[PDB]
RNA sequence: UUUUCU
RNA sequence: AGGGGAUUGAAAAUCCCCG
RNA sequence: ACUCGUGAGAGACUGCCGGGGUCAACUCGGAGGAAGGUGGGGAUGACGUCAAGUCAUCAUGCCCCUUAUGUCCAGGGCUUCACACAUGCUACAAUGGCCGGUACAAAGGGCUGCGAUGCCGUGAGGUGGAGCGAAUCCUUUCAAAGCCGGUCUCAGUUCGGAUCGGGGUCUGCAACUCGACCCCGUGAAGUCGGAGUCGCUAGUAAUCGCAGAUCAGCAACGCUGCGGUGAAUACGUUCCCG
C-alpha cells in the first residue's frame, strides 16, 4: 500500500510493515496498530483505504516520522556542532561521541581501514 | 594412542526403531550437545521418508548408507620428499562411520529449507544413489583406483 | 607505600567517598580482602604462617 | 544525565560569585576551576574562564549552551595529527 | 514398605515400589508427563525388560537435584535397586547388564589458568 | 528554545 | 620459586594455628592488632630468642604466650622488662593483657632458634660454612632430632654475587604430611647486605 | 515450655567436639532434657590469591575457612541447669551464642 | 630430496 | 623493489595480501 | 522410615580363579563388587637452569635529593589515535529469530548489609519496611538452554547490533573530559573468513545460565568457581614438535 510517503512492502505482517517508516520501530507499531484496532497479523494485499485513512491520521496526529524527523535530527547535530560542545568537536572530526576507545576499534566511526 | 588402542563406546538402541544405526546418524547430526533437538530432526526425516517413498525408513537408510559406503580410501605419506596419496583397505565401522558423516555433511548443503527436509530428501536420494554424497564415494573409490601403482608401499 | 599515604587514608575524609582501603600490614592500596583487611600478599603469608584463624590451605 | 529529583548542580562558588557580577549588572571574566557545574539561565550572558588544567580559557556563555557543563567547551587534550 | 535411592550426577531420586499394575507416579505426574523424550523413557523402562517383570509394580518417586537426564539415570538406578530387593536373584541378570552400577562420572573442578576443566587458552609463540 | 527545555525539566 | 611453606603445608593436619579466637564482626579489629603485637615484640627483644607468639582472645581478656629461648633476659627479676611490654600492650588496647613467658626446652631442636643463630654468628664476623656446621651438629645431637638441613643464601663473605649453600643430614622428607617438620626462617643484617637463612628439622612423625 | 537453643561455632571440629562433650555434660548433670549435638552445615569462604607480586597471575593459590556449627536444644530449663551454663568455661575456639 | 647466518 | 601480515629463538629464504 | 546435613568406620590390596612368565618381578582374561589394577580430580614442584621476573608488596647494601627528586590541594592525565599486533565477546541466521504456556539445578552472598507482600511507573526504579548476623529471612518458591504451541519463508531480511538523536533512573560533593542501566527512534560492517595457526581423548569438547571476590557506583564480554544438556575419533609411530 501507501502510507505518509512509505511504500508498504508487498506481503508482510502490519506491524513489519509500518517498521520501513523512518519514525516507526517494532514498539511504536505494537502501540499504534493496537490504538487504531487493525489486527498485526494482516498482510499488506489485505490492507483498504479506510484504514490507510485511520492510519496516517493516527500516526500524523501523534508522532514525527520521516523528513520532518530526519531534518530535526540533523538539526541537533549541527546545533551542538555549532555551539563547540565537545561533542561538537567529535562529530567534527568524524570519531566517537559517547566516549568509547578510539585506540583500536571505532571503525565504525572511522569508516573502513586505511592502511599505513 | 602410543600405548594401545583405547576402549569404544558402547551406542545404545534407538526406542522407536530399535537400530543402533539411526542413534549413530543422531550423533553425527548432534551439534552444541542438544540431543532432543537431533532425536526430532533425525525423526523427522525418517517419518518424510516414510511418506514420499511409502516404504519403511530403516530399510531405506541402510540401503542408502550402503551405496554411500566406501570400500577404498586414500591415506596420504609423504616419502621421500615427494607427498603420495596411497590406496587403504578400510575396515567395516571407520566406513559406516565415514559414509553417515558424509551423508550429514551434504546434508547441511542442500536448499531444501530446512533440516529436517534437506536430511530426508537427501538419505532418501542416496537411496535412488543420485546424491552428491553418492558422488563423493564415487570420488574416493576413483582418486584410490587412480593411484594404484603405489600400493606397493602397502602402508 | 609512602607514609604521607598510608596515614592519609587513616584521616577522615571531607567527603565519604574518598575512602579507600589499603591494607593494614603493608598499606598496599590494591587487592585488599575486606574480612581480613590484607593484601594478596600479607595474606599469603600470615596464612601460612599460621597466624589467621581458620583460614588454611584449601584443595577439591 | 543528573537525576531530576535532585536539580541541576552548580557549586555555591560560581553561584554566587555570577549573582553579585548580575546585581552590580557588571559582566566581567570570572576564573572557575569548576568543570562540573552545569549552565543555568542565569549564567547566560557573561564570559568564563574555566581552567583546561593548563590554563583558564575564554568561554562565552550563549542561550544555546543551557543545559551543558562548563568544561564542555574548554578541550582538554591537544591532538593536532599525525 | 520398600525404598531405595537411586544418584547421578547431583540427582537424588528416592523410589517406593509397590505391588500393583505399570503405573508411573513420579512427583505428582505420569511418566510421559515428566521426562517427555522416549530416549529418557526407555531408559527408565529398560530394567523391568531386562527382569520381564514389566507391569508388576506401581512405582512412586521424589526426585531432586540434578536435571531431565541426570534425574532418569538417577532413576534408573533407584529402579533396579529396588528389583534386588523384591527379589534377590534376579541380581545376576540385572548387574550384568550394568543397571547396577552407580555411574562415576561427575562435572570436573574447574581448574585455574585454563578456561574451564580441561580446555587451556590460545597460545601463540610469536 | 533550549531554556524552556531547561525549565521544564528542572524550573 | 619452590618449596611451599611446611608450615603452612601442614596446618590442617600435623601442626596447630598460632593464634586462637573467633570473631566474624570484629575479626578485622583483631587481625590488625596482631600485625600490631607481633610488630612490637619482633623490634623490642631480640637479645633473647623469640621462638613464637600465640595470642588468644576471649571477650575483653586477651592472653599473650610469648615462647623464647631464654625468659630472664625478657623479664628483669624486677619486672622491669614485662612492664615495658605489658604497657606496650595497653597501648595497642586489647583492654586486659595477660603476659606469659614459656622457655623452650630444647633450643637447639627449635627451627626458630637454631636459625636465630646461624644468623647471629653469620652476622658478627663467623665464618659461614662454621656456623652451619655447628648448628647442624648440635640440633643433631638431641633424640628427638631426626634430620635437619641448612640453606644460607646470599652474598656470603661479602663476595659480589649470590652464593647459595646448603647442608644436610639424616632425612628430610618435605612432601611427606604425616612428616612433623619444623621450619623457620631468618634474615641476617650485614654490613654488605642481608642474608637469608633457612632451617628445616625433621623431629620424627605425627599419626592420628 | 522452655527451649534454650545453645549455638555453637567454631573454626576447629575437634574443638568443637570438646564443647559438645562439656555442655552435654554440664546439663545431663543437672538433668534437663538435651537434644545433644546436632550437626549444621559447614560455612566455606574461599579466596584465591596469586602467589607471586608482580605477573605470574596464572599461578595461585585457594585458602579457604570453614565454619562448624553445632546445635543443642536444652528443653525444661531447670533454674540449676541454667545457672551452670552461664557459669561453663568454654575454649577460646568455640563460639556458644545462648538464645 | 631442500634448510644460509646469528 | 617497497609497505603489512605469516613461518623463525631473531634475521635471510619462502608464503600470502597491498599501493 | 526415606533423603540430606557432619562425625566415626568398612571398602581395592593384583586380594580371589585361568594363562604367560627363569616359578621372579609383571602382564592377557574371568569372578565377586558401588568401584579393578596408580577408580576420577586435586594439594604436593627434587638437584639445579635461564645473570628470567620483582629495589613499586615488603626488607635492604651502596649512591643520589633535603629548600626539594619531600609534602598539602584544585583542575587535568593514566580513557589521546593515520596505524600494527594480542586475548576475548556478539555475530553472519530456520538445529534459527520473536510472542505465549510450562519443567528441572548446583553452589554461594548478606549490618549502618540482603531487603519481601503491597502501592506508583512501560521500564530501569520510586515509596515502604515484613523478616533475618541467617539449612529458618532475603537473594522470588531460584535458573537458562529444554519441552508444547503460534508466526516469520531464505531475504542484507521479523538476521545483525555497532553507531548516532531525543527522553530518563540510580550511585555519588561531583557522571563534561570519563559510569552503568532503562525507554523511543536510528539500523552500519558482516553471506563462515588468504597464507598460516590453536584447543581438546569423557561427563572431556561444544553450548547454557548462576554466584563470588575487588566494589558507593561500574568499563566484568575479565577472573575465580558452581551446576544443566551433552558428542565425534584414536588404524597407529613413517613424518613435524618437545
Ligand atoms: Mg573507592
Ligand atoms: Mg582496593
Ligand atoms: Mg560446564
Ligand atoms: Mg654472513
Ligand atoms: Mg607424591
Ligand atoms: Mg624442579
Ligand atoms: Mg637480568
Ligand atoms: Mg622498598
Ligand atoms: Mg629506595
Ligand atoms: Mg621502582
Ligand atoms: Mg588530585
Ligand atoms: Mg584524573
Ligand atoms: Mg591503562
Ligand atoms: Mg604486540
Ligand atoms: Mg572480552
Ligand atoms: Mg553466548
Ligand atoms: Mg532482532
Ligand atoms: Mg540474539
Ligand atoms: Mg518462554
Ligand atoms: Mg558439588
Ligand atoms: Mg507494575
Ligand atoms: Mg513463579
Ligand atoms: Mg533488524
Ligand atoms: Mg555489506
Ligand atoms: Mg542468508
Ligand atoms: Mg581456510
Ligand atoms: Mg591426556
Ligand atoms: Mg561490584
Ligand atoms: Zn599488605
Amino acid at each position: 500500500a501507501r502510507l505518509v510517503g512509505v511504500d508498504l512492502p508487498r506481503d508482510k505482517r502490519m506491524e513489519i510493515a509500518l517498521t520501513y517508516i523512518y519514525g516507526i520501530g517494532r514498539t511504536r507499531s505494537n502501540e499504534i496498530l493496537a490504538a487504531t484496532g487493525i489486527d498485526k497479523n494482516m498482510r499488506t494485499k489485505d490492507l483498504t483505504d479506510d484504514q490507510v485513512t485511520v492510519l496516517r491520521d493516527y500516526i500524523e496526529g501523534n508522532l514525527k516520522v520521516e523528513g520532518d524527523l530526519r531534518r530535526e535530527v540533523q538539526a541537533d547535530i549541527r546545533r551542538k556542532i555549532e555551539i563547540g560542545c565537545y561533542q561538537g568537536l567529535r562529530h567534527r572530526r568524524g570519531l566517537p561521541v559517547r566516549g568509547q576507545r578510539t585506540k583500536t576499534n571505532a571503525r565504525t566511526r572511522k569508516g573502513p581501514k586505511r592502511t599505513i | 594412542p602410543r600405548k594401545g588402542p583405547a576402549p569404544k563406546r558402547p551406542l545404545v538402541n534407538d526406542p522407536v526403531y530399535g537400530s543402533q544405526l539411526v542413534t549413530q546418524l543422531v550423533n553425527k547430526v548432534l551439534l552444541e550437545g542438544k540431543k532432543s533437538l537431533a532425536e526430532r530432526i533425525v525423526y523427522g526425516a525418517l517419518e518424510q521418508a516414510r511418506e514420499k517413498t511409502g516404504t519403511d525408513p530403516v530399510v531405506t537408510l541402510k540401503r542408502a548408507l550402503d551405496n554411500v559406503k566406501p570400500a577404498l580410501e586414500v591415506r596420504s605419506r609423504r616419502v621421500g620428499g615427494a607427498t603420495y596419496q596411497v590406496p587403504v583397505e578400510v575396515r567395516p565401522d571407520r566406513s559406516t562411520t565415514l559414509a553417515l558423516r558424509w551423508l550429514v555433511n551434504f546434508s547441511r548443503q542442500r536448499r531444501e529449507k530446512t533440516m529436517v527436509e534437506r536430511l530426508a530428501n537427501e538419505i532418501l536420494d542416496a537411496s535412488n544413489g543420485l546424491g552428491a554424497s553418492v558422488k563423493r564415494r564415487e570420488d574416493t573409490h576413483k582418486m584410490a583406483e587412480a593411484n594404484r601403482a603405489f600400493a606397493h608401499y602397502r602402508w | 607505600a609512602k607514609k604521607a599515604l598510608v596515614h592519609k587514608a587513616n584521616k577522615k575524609p571531607k567527603f565519604a567517598v574518598r575512602a579507600y582501603t589499603r591494607c593494614n600490614k603493608c598499606g598496599r592500596p590494591h587487592s585488599v580482602y575486606r574480612k581480613f583487611g590484607l593484601c594478596r600478599i600479607c595474606l599469603r603469608e600470615m596464612a601460612h604462617a599460621g597466624e589467621l584463624p581458620g583460614v588454611q590451605k584449601s584443595s577439591w | 544525565p543528573r537525576s531530576l529529583k535532585k536539580g541541576p548542580f552548580v557549586d555555591d562558588h560560581l553561584l554566587k560569585k555570577v549573582d553579585v557580577q548580575n546585581e552590580k549588572n557588571t559582566k566581567q571574566v570570572i576564573k572557575t576551576w569548576s568543570r562540573r557545574s552545569t549552565i543555568i539561565p542565569d549564567f547566560i550572558g557573561h564570559t568564563f574562564a574555566v581552567h583546561d588544567g593548563r590554563k583558564h580559557v575564554p568561554v562565552f556563555v550563549t542561550e544555546a549552551m543551557v543545559g551543558h557543563k562548563l568544561g564542555e567547551f574548554a578541550p582538554t587534550r591537544t591532538f593536532k595529527g599525525h | 514398605p520398600i525404598q531405595t535411592v537411586g544418584r547421578r550426577k547431583e540427582a537424588v531420586v528416592r523410589v517406593r515400589l509397590v505391588p500393583g499394575t505399570g503405573q508411573f507416579n513420579l512427583d505428582g505426574r505420569t511418566l510421559e508427563n515428566y521426562f517427555p523424550n522416549k530416549v529418557h523413557q526407555q531408559l527408565i523402562k529398560a530394567p523391568l525388560v531386562t527382569v520381564d517383570r514389566v507391569d508388576q509394580f506401581d512405582i512412586y518417586a521424589h526426585l531432586d537435584g540434578g536435571g531431565p537426564s541426570g534425574q532418569a539415570g538417577a532413576l534408573r538406578l533407584a529402579i533396579a535397586r529396588a528389583l534386588i530387593l523384591v527379589q534377590p536373584e534376579d541380581r545376576p541378570a540385572l548387574k550384568k547388564a550394568g543397571f547396577l552400577t552407580r555411574d562415576p562420572r561427575a562435572i570436573e573442578r574447574k581448574k585455574y589458568g585454563l578456561k574451564k576443566a580441561r580446555k587451556a587458552p590460545q597460545y601463540s609463540k610469536r | 528554545g533550549r531554556v524552556a527545555r531547561f525549565e521544564k525539566r528542572y524550573g | 620459586g619452590q618449596k611451599i611453606n611446611p608450615h603452612g603445608f601442614r596446618l590442617g593436619i600435623t601442626t596447630e594455628w598460632k593464634s586462637r579466637w573467633y570473631a566474624d564482626k570484629q575479626y578485622k579489629d583483631y587481625v590488625k592488632e596482631d600485625v600490631a603485637i607481633r610488630k612490637l615484640l619482633a623490634t623490642g627483644l631480640e637479645r633473647a630468642g623469640i621462638a613464637d607468639v600465640e595470642i588468644e582472645r576471649t571477650r575483653d581478656r586477651v592472653r599473650v604466650d610469648i615462647h623464647t629461648a631464654r625468659p630472664g633476659i625478657v623479664i628483669g627479676r624486677r619486672g622491669t622488662e614485662a612492664d615495658r611490654i605489658r604497657a606496650d600492650l595497653e597501648k595497642l588496647t586489647g583492654k586486659q593483657v595477660q603476659l606469659n613467658i614459656l622457655e623452650v626446652k630444647n633450643p637447639e631442636s627449635q627451627a626458630q632458634l637454631v636459625a636465630q643463630g646461624v644468623a647471629e654468628q653469620l652476622s658478627n664476623r663467623v665464618a659461614f660454612r662454621r656456623a652451619m656446621r655447628k648448628a647442624i651438629q648440635s640440633a643433631m645431637r638431641q633424640p628427638n632430632v631426626k634430620g635437619i638441613r641448612v640453606q644460607c643464601s646470599g652474598r656470603l663473605g661479602g663476595a659480589e654475587m649470590s652464593r647459595s649453600e646448603f647442608y644436610r643430614e639424616g632425612r628430610v622428607p618435605l612432601h611427606t604430611l604425616r612428616a612433623d617438620i619444623d621450619y623457620g626462617l631468618y634474615e641476617a643484617k650485614t654490613t654488605f647486605g642481608r642474608i637469608g637463612v633457612k632451617v628445616w628439622i625433621y623431629k620424627g612423625d605425627i599419626v592420628g | 515450655g522452655q527451649k534454650i537453643r545453645i549455638r555453637l561455632k567454631a573454626y576447629d571440629h575437634e574443638a568443637i567436639d570438646a564443647s559438645a562433650r562439656k555442655i552435654v555434660e554440664t546439663v545431663t548433670r543437672t538433668g534437663a532434657s538435651v537434644v545433644g549435638p546436632v550437626p549444621l552445615p559447614t560455612e566455606k569462604n574461599v579466596y584465591c590469591v596469586i602467589r607471586s607480586p608482580h605477573k605470574y597471575k596464572d599461578s595461585r593459590e585457594h585458602f579457604e575457612m570453614r565454619t562448624h556449627k553445632r546445635l543443642i536444644d536444652i528443653l525444661d530449663p531447670t533454674p540449676k541447669t541454667v545457672d551452670a551454663l552461664m557459669r561453663i568455661d568454654l575454649p577460646a575456639s568455640v563460639d556458644v551464642n545462648i538464645q
